């Protein structure tokens, strides 16, 4: 019964260094929380009906009163990227 | 103060012992530095105004 | 049993440090509060289980 | 290597300018990342090329005990270098008097001020990260 | 945006004067490579 | 196992230059997207 | 003259009404040393796009491993022409160097394909230059 343990946990050894994949449940979790993560700063070059994407053109080359009708454009769908990811991360958070 | 600031986070004169997230801390510019082409001479607008 | 504890600064990712997309932001209300607080309720949760 | 207001052919920002390793064909002016915002520039009066990085900052928490039981409180600058708060010394907190500090201890979730390191462990009181914890007693171990 | 397909026909032309050629088409664009030497 | 982001003090040395412009877990910090320590380190886990 | 010039230009016999003009120095001249045997392959990408006619353009240093290589390379932008005219065909410029009325015998070969409206996916190594594409089509 000791031979047959001592032997039987010598094979863990290989089953853990042999194979890429034995870990593929916790490997997942990294990567759902990286794949969403650059999801959400990709979110940032979205236009989302803008003349630019990049903030700092909205400002360059326009004035306050339409500026800001540009720039809500960028405030309604970042906030709604934002809204995304954290009703994502409570849905799987709760799966954890 | 920190604790004032985070009395105005929670809305509350009164905060419970714990940690509490606030206003991100951001080194501001201390100068602006404009560079444009060292470009010398007026363009021929007034031929085609 | 955890995954990363994460915590946005949405007036930050909103608005990239301009004070009158900060402005403009206000208008929406308490939605950046409600993004922190489910966020920090999420993190806080990763050391209890 | 200091925080500024540029603007290259008119393209306002605030970053650090610092002289890139990166290698712009002669038809390029702007460099560019994963959120489409200029990552580097070309310096039109020289050609030199700067890469562009956003001026130090981080989220920033406070650690109180009961408001019944004192008004003193520690902060915990996620993420940063203990040398680096120090350079912080405008910033957006106006309360400039914590960089007075004495008791800066840097933990690896951020640099920890206004809360004095001690080698004798206690249960957890307020979590910190990183298996530091805070609390407020007395010491008096002498 | 305009850009050639990969793994597509290309017209190889050989052009000689000996001591016919009708104009050619120019639809979207041209790429348009040469291997031939001394400026011909 | 192969972690992204530990959490651990990003000093901005390494952030500038060369490790921006390929790491994606710079410029999600560089947009506010912040990533914490648990409490427990794994020295601590592996303890219990 | 005691030179080598064009004495007569047959591609035009008249030039009417003209409306833009240039001049240059690159458009791909030849490679510096040479090498026994070894050649340049020469690319141009010409696109007509809302009144503006673009060139791209690429030296490629090749061996005697046959042409047209399946390796990989990608033009730079050359020239933004400002011309606001319509393009529907085209032909090439021979330059037979008249030696002896004389027309020497020269001969030339050439490629020509014709782009289209697509997606592609671009790899920009760590230098920043485009080392590999697909075509989100084919
Ligand atoms: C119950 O199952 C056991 C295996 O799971 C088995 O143990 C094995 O027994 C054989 C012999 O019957 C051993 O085999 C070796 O025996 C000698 C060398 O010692 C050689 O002649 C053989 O060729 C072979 O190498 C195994 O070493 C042994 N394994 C262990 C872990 O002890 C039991 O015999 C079975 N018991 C019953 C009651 O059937
Ligand atoms: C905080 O930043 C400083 C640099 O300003 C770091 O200091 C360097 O640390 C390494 C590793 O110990 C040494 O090899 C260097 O010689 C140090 N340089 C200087 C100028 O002191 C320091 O390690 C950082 N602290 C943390 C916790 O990351
Ligand atoms: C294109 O060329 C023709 C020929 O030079 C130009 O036509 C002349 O226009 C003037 C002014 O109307 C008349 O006096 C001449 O009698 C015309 N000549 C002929 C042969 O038609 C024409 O104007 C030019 N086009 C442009 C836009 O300049
Ligand atoms: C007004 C108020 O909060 N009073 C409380 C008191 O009831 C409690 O006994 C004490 C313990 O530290 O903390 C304080
Ligand atoms: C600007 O002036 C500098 C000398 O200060 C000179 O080297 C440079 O060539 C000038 N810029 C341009 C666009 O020529
Ligand atoms: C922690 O203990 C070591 C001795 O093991 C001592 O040198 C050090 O000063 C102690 N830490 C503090 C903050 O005093
Ligand atoms: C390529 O050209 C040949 C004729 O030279 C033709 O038979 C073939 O079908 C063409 N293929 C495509 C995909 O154009």
């Amino acid at each position: 019964i000791a031979n047959q343990f001592n032997s039987a946990i010598g094979k863990i050894q290989d089953s853990l260094s042999s194979t890429a994949s034995a870990l593929g449940k916790l490997q997942d979790v990294v990567n759902h929380n990286a794949q969403a993560l650059n999801t959400l700063v990709k979110q940032l070059s979205s236009k989302f009906g803008a003349i630019s994407s990049v903030l700092n053109d909205i400002l360059s080359r326009l004035d306050k009163v339409e500026a800001e009708v540009q720039i809500d454009r960028l405030i309604t769908g970042r906030l709604q990227s934002l809204q995304t990811y954290v009703t994502q991360q409570l849905i799987r958070a709760a799966e954890i | 103060d920190p604790l004032s600031e985070t009395k105005c986070t929670l809305k509350s004169f009164t905060v419970e012992k714990g940690i509490y997230q606030t206003s991100n801390f951001r080194v501001q510019p201390t100068e602006s530095i404009v560079r444009f082409p060292n470009i010398t001479n007026l363009c021929p607008f007034d031929e085609v105004f | 049993v955890s995954m990363t504890k994460t915590s946005v600064d949405c007036t930050m990712y909103i608005c990239g440090d301009s004070t009158e997309c900060s402005n403009l932001l206000l208008q929406y209300g308490s939605f950046c509060t409600q993004l922190k607080r489910a966020l920090t309720g999420i993190a806080v949760e990763q050391d209890k289980n | 290597n200091k925080c500024v207001n540029f603007n290259f052919n008119g393209l306002t920002g605030t970053g650090v300018l610092t002289e890139s390793n990166k290698k712009f064909l002669p038809f390029q002016q702007f460099g560019r990342d994963i959120a489409d915002t200029t990552d580097a520039v070309r310096d039109p009066q020289t050609l030199e090329i700067l890469d562009i990085t956003p001026c130090s900052f981080g989220g920033v928490s406070v650690i109180t005990p009961g408001t019944n039981t004192s008004n003193q409180v520690a902060v915990l600058y996620q993420g940063v270098n203990c040398t680096e708060v120090p350079v912080a010394i405008q910033l957006t907190p106006t309360w400039r008097v914590y960089s007075t500090g004495s008791n800066v201890f840097q933990t690896r979730a951020g640099c920890l001020i206004g809360a004095e390191y001690v080698n004798n462990s206690y249960e957890c009181d307020i979590p910190i990260g990183a298996g530091i914890c805070a609390s407020y007693q007395t010491q008096t171990k002498s | 945006d305009l850009f050639l397909p990969f793994f597509s026909n290309v017209t190889w032309f050989h052009a000689i004067h000996v001591s016919d050629n009708p104009v050619l088409p120019f639809n979207d664009g041209v790429y348009f490579a040469s291997t031939e030497k001394s400026n011909i | 196992v192969t972690l992204a982001d530990a959490g651990f003090i990003k000093q901005y040395g390494d952030c500038l230059g060369d490790i921006a412009a390929r790491d994606l877990i710079c410029a999600q910090k560089f947009n506010g997207l912040t990533v914490l320590p648990p409490l427990l380190t794994d020295e601590m886990i592996a303890q219990y | 003259n005691k030179s080598w010039m064009e004495s007569e230009f047959r591609v035009y016999s008249s030039a009417n009404n003209c409306t833009f003009e240039y001049v240059s120095q690159p458009f791909l001249m030849d490679l510096e040393g040479k090498q026994g045997n070894f050649k340049n392959l020469r690319e141009f990408v010409f696109k007509n796009i809302d009144g503006y006619f673009k060139i791209y353009s690429k030296h490629t240093p090749i061996n005697l491993g046959r042409d047209l290589p399946q390796g990989f390379s990608a033009l730079e932008p050359l020239v933004d022409l400002p011309i606001g005219i319509n393009i529907t065909r085209f032909q090439t410029l021979l330059a037979l160097h008249r030696s002896y009325s004389g027309w020497t015998a020269g001969a030339a070969a050439y490629y020509v394909g014709y782009l289209q409206p697509r997606t592609f996916l671009l790899k920009y190594n760590e230098n920043g230059t485009i080392t590999d594409a697909v075509d989100c089509a084919l």
